[PDB]
């Protein structure tokens, strides 16, 4: 399963 | 003061499109439909309504607030986003400010990053980015506002507990 | 900016007067001793420490922060002042009353038709300053004295309870 | 018991 997190 | 009076005019259906919630004996904006008069005159999530047509909103219920709106013949005094605070950051030579998020909520701070140098907290929600509202947006689309921004990235944040309470 | 950089000097004992806590991957001031270089530099409860001696505090634990403090040769910290607080200004009525009821420095009621009612003061908030004096750690009785005795304009800074509870 | 509250 994926985290679906985003970074900046 | 962060207080202002906003005058608005109900619409075709007499709606104005707002939803209010009761927090701690205060009345707060929980929803603002876009392209609404309320939308127009600037109300945003987490703004507090001091009075409606001069009547104190203190201790009202969320329904009592709505009922007073559904009964006018509209002026509001509001105090602006009392729960948000502002953080300013500056992108890298890779154009990074150094935090990670999901569903608009800050989840991690990157070592030696602008976000670290500025005290960004985890468990906080993003509300605005460089003057633009972002509550109700998807992460994909918060990302490009981030991604297309200039060097300086000023955002405003709200602690997760009070964000959970207004929704 | 809420941001300032301050330099302090350790006491004859060698300590500066701070206890700090980690909250939300940040470091905040949990106690300041009186007459201690920390107090003298303006540090107050709920202040946020961004860097010590240039080192980012981000992701630190209270323990790590204290250790950095104990082990340094002479100290500089970057502070965001009172990030958890809000300012509400109220004016006493002819009766001399601003409108609210409190216990243990925490607001429990708002009077109807009172400057507090006009200005949207909220329940569950602790009062951290009245008219430029910190009241944190002060007996309700002492808080009252500042209040009755106060000028017609009343300015107080509040913090929500959920946070105040975390800091201590 | 007293509520020990204060008003202003």
């Amino acid at each position: 399963a994926p985290t679906n997190e985003f970074y900046a | 003061q962060g207080i202002r009076e906003v005058i608005l005019c109900k619409d075709q259906d007499g709606k104005i499109g707002l939803r209010l919630k009761s927090v701690d004996n205060g009345i707060f904006v929980q929803l603002v439909q876009a392209n609404s008069p309320a939308s127009l005159v600037g109300l945003r999530f987490g703004d507090q309504v001091l009075q409606i047509n001069g009547e104190n909103c203190a201790g009202w219920s969320s329904d009592k607030a709505h009922k007073v709106l559904k009964q006018a013949f509209i002026t509001m005094t509001i105090r602006d986003r009392p729960f948000e605070r502002t953080v300013t950051m500056h992108k890298d030579s890779s154009g990074h400010v150094g935090f990670i998020f999901k569903s608009g909520k800050i989840t991690s701070i990157v070592k030696d990053s602008s976000a670290a140098r500025n005290g960004l907290l985890t468990d906080h929600h993003i509300c605005e980015i460089n003057g633009q509202n972002v509550i109700g947006l998807k992460d994909a689309q918060i990302a490009d506002i981030l991604s297309t921004a200039g060097t300086v990235v000023t955002i405003t944040i709200m602690p997760a507990f009070i964000f959970e309470h207004i929704i």
